[PDB]
């Protein structure tokens, strides 16, 4: 090991990955824990449905 | 030929959805996927969301086009009502009908009101659903999605780092794996290719991908069987300012050392 790993590509010296920015966001993200079984409706996939079968050719691209 | 958003999903084939997207958004690209939900009981709202294949120019304009068509009791009220999706989920374009929200409802009520706040988070469930679902629906669709809306989802982990992991699964970065500008490899795909002793996630922070790619030493590691994530997004630097760790594996800069030798020491 050097100051950096064997990867010497766009280095400088040392850094906390990357940081520094202006807080432009407000508040709201995705839920965690409750797998609510009541809201569903749009069940399964709408590309190849499941593994492609019978119906599935090219119609729902 | 009826009001498609209040129509039952049984009659609504793929033709109906893919056409109706172009109609309501005044757009002519295809939807990658959609989520039609009917909800009743307390909150009588029927939502019909679409995921655009291409980002409109007005997705990053000072005049807004992100959001849904607001309907109250089949009656159109407002267009581009983004108060149903936060700015980090701005890509979702479609419509939503409510029987709860007033008919004279304003953009101000949409943002501020608590019933509409609950409406907005209820739809956030459908957004998380459609995103991860899209990646396994067809990985080519989610590839197209990210190359249009990739900066948008990076507002997520920089906002809330508590559940950043839910968004971090969805986040796509570029790599030394392939010399292409197509951001294919997620933090999922990194963990999948992680070697013995590689306890850290390696990144290179760059102002441009071409600037990152112009470096020869990228192929040195790919020859050895190591992958380094080439991050070129301006917003990414503020995103990883909060995103310090994923899947128990902490993140590492190119300008820093890791414990790869420590296991083989």
């Amino acid at each position: 090991m050097a100051t950096s790993t064997l990867i010497k590509a766009i280095d400088g010296d040392t850094v906390k990955l990357m940081y520094k920015g202006q807080p432009m966001t407000f508040r709201l993200l995705l839920v965690d824990t409750p797998e609510t079984k009541h809201p569903k409706k749009g069940v399964e996939k709408y590309g190849p449905e499941a593994s492609a079968f019978t119906k599935k050719m090219v119609e729902n691209a | 030929a009826q009001a498609l958003w209040t129509r039952n999903k049984s009659e609504i084939t793929d033709e109906e959805y893919k056409e109706f997207y172009k109609h309501i958004a005044h757009d002519f690209n295809d939807p990658l996927t959609w989520s039609h939900n009917r909800v009743e009981g307390k909150q009588e709202y029927t939502s019909l969301l679409y995921i655009p294949s291409q980002a409109p120019w007005d997705m990053w304009n000072r005049d807004h086009k992100h959001g849904l068509k607001l309907y109250v009791q089949r009656v159109f009220i407002m267009d581009d009502a983004e108060q149903f999706m936060p700015n980090y989920l701005r890509f979702v374009r479609g419509l939503i009908d409510s029987s709860d929200l007033p008919l004279n409802v304003s953009r101000e009520i949409l943002q501020d009101s608590t019933v509409t706040r609950n409406l907005r988070n209820a739809l956030t469930k459908r957004v998380l659903q459609m995103l991860e679902k899209l990646a396994k629906d067809d990985a080519e669709k989610y590839q197209t999605f990210w190359q249009q809306f990739g900066l948008v989802l990076k507002e997520g982990p920089a906002e809330d780092f508590a559940n950043q992991e839910a968004i971090a699964k969805l986040l796509r970065f570029a790599s030394t794996h392939t010399d292409s500008s197509a951001q294919t490899v997620s933090l999922e795909d990194y963990v999948s290719r992680m070697k013995e002793g590689q306890e850290k996630i390696y990144y290179i922070t760059a102002d441009s991908y071409a600037a990152a790619k112009s470096s020869p030493h990228l192929e040195l590691l790919r020859k050895k069987g190591i992958e380094v994530l080439l991050l070129s997004d301006r917003i990414d630097e503020w995103m990883m300012n909060y995103l310090t760790e994923f899947d128990g594996k902490p993140f590492q800069s190119v300008s820093k050392v890791d414990e790869s030798l420590e296991k083989l020491a």
